[PDB]
């Protein structure tokens, strides 16, 4: 894959890495037992830490700020919280301790949140696991959703398609390099795109059927 | 919005 | 392959052709129509009716929404600022606008009739499209996802096989459409939000088949 | 149940 392309990769990866290590999440939620009302303050916590760092890691995408800056908020708040569980699908099948991961499953599953909205997630993570994906593939994935030209209230859609472009390119390159066992795994990647858009679409309903920080009722609608 | 707009 | 688009484009072809008072209603029968059709659809793509039986009925319950409005707005690409119904009728943009669903009614048209033309979206690209919508291995309850899963895989291997064969000067066509997948699904979710409100409010003739659909069985 | 079950044959 071209030099261009190369080194437009590692601004993505440089910026991606400024994130709250895996350890330092999983550590917050199965350290201690909690109650399950303060399991949501702390994951409330965490969403307002992972928002604040996609913020920080959106400014740095080529070239997301020539766009218009009412389109920038469009595309945040149009995949934040996409954004969020494509991490949260890498955090947790990151390999754990004997008996930690399932730990985690279910002190999530008793966090208030219904098991209607559950066992969807838990089956998304279990299906993104099962493509065994590298951290590169991960991060240019997670561009791919902000950059999204279908997104609400998007004035100049045209323009945020043209940025999406680049990462795709690289994104195919590199799922043939890392998986040539996998041929249509390019494809098996966005086909989770569209999964992601079913949490989009229910995380309002999920969070009123059972307190929020501004940055998360300004980003999600909530309140 | 306000926090978000910088 | 062991998915041969060709007779994917088939099932495409031999559902269709037809020539010749609210506009939501209007949808509705339509849609009720077209879900007869569907199952016809379904058994003519390679290896579905060879599933498990229960497979097939979660299958069809979980996408009928997002397989209907994909067939309906490749349709609709002749039309303009508007849609082509299979009954023959033409639902226009503004009828859609003060029957209260101007919305939902204009992002299928940007999203999906617009891009569809622009892109000059052939039958064979929607049936495989179509074809990977129907075979969703994250449908709630089904037995096999793995079965499923791989019937997709299948379908995608054919349509990038078809992608660069048929149009080797876009390389980037296969992912084209591929994105695609999302926006329907967005908009079929917004759908049947719309539906499952029109249904409680009483105010819509719906009929057997699309009832059947909406109510948990 | 009654509807699609059937068509599937
Ligand atoms: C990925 C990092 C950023 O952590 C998260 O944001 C969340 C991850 N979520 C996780 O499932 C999750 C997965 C693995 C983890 F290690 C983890 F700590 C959290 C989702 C959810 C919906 C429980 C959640 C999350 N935050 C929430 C806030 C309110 C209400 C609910 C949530
Ligand atoms: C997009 C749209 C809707 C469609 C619902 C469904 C499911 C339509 C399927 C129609 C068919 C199947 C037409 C055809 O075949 O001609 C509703 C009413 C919710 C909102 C306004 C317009």
């Amino acid at each position: 894959l071209t030099p261009d392309q190369q080194t437009l990769l590692h601004f993505i990866m440089d910026s991606y890495n400024k994130q709250r290590m895996p350890q330092e999440i999983t550590n917050k939620i199965l350290k201690e037992e909690f109650s399950a009302e303060e399991n949501f303050l702390i994951l409330t916590e965490m969403a307002t830490n992972h928002v604040q760092v996609l913020v920080e890691f959106t400014k740095k995408l080529p070239g997301f700020q020539t766009l218009d800056h009412e389109d920038q908020i469009a595309l945040l708040k149009g995949s934040a919280v996409e954004a969020m569980f494509l991490r949260s699908a890498e955090i947790f099948n990151k390999k754990l301790p004997s008996g930690h991961s399932d730990l985690l499953e279910e002190r999530i599953r008793n966090s208030g949140i219904s098991d209607e909205y559950i066992t969807p997630m838990f089956s998304f993570y279990k299906s993104i696991g099962e493509l065994k994906m590298t951290q590169e593939e991960y991060a240019l994935l997670t561009a791919i959703v902000i950059l999204s030209p279908d997104r609400q209230y998007i004035k100049d859609r045209e323009a945020v398609e043209k940025l999406q472009e680049p990462l795709l390119d690289v994104l195919q390159k590199l799922c043939k390099i890392h998986q040539p066992e996998n041929p249509q795994h390019f494809a098996c990647l966005l086909g989770r795109l569209t999964e992601l858009r079913t949490f989009n679409h229910h995380h309002a309903e999920m969070l009123m059927s059972w307190k929020f920080t501004p940055l998360l009722c300004e980003i999600w609608d909530v309140q | 919005h306000k926090i978000l707009h910088r | 392959e062991d998915m041969p688009v060709e007779r994917i484009l088939e099932a495409e072809l031999a559902v269709e052709p037809k020539t010749e008072n609210d506009p939501v209603t209007n949808i509705c029968q339509a849609a009720d129509k077209q879900l007869f059709t569907l199952v016809e659809w379904a058994k003519r793509i390679p290896h579905f009716s060879e599933l498990p039986l229960d497979d097939q009925v979660i299958l069809l319950r979980a996408g009928w929404n997002e397989l209907l409005i994909a067939s309906f707005s490749h349709r609709s690409i002749a039309v303009k600022d508007g849609i082509l119904l299979a009954t023959g009728l033409h639902v226009h943009r503004n009828s859609a606008h003060s029957a209260g669903v101007g919305a939902i009614f204009d992002r299928v048209l940007t999203e999906l009739v617009s891009k569809m033309r622009d892109m000059q979206m052939d039958k064979t690209e929607l049936g495989c499209l179509r074809a990977i919508v129907l075979f969703n291995p994250d449908s709630k309850g089904l037995s096999n996802p793995a079965e499923v899963e791989a019937l997709r895989e299948k379908v995608y291997a054919s349509l990038e096989a078809y992608c660069k064969h048929k149009y080797p000067e876009q390389p980037g066509r296969f992912a084209k459409l591929l994105l695609r997948l999302p926006a329907l699904r967005s908009i079929g979710l917004k759908c049947l939000e719309h539906l499952f409100f029109f249904k409680l409010i009483g105010d819509t003739p719906i009929d057997t088949f699309l009832m059947e659909m909406l109510e948990a069985p | 149940h009654k509807i699609l079950h059937r068509l599937l044959q």
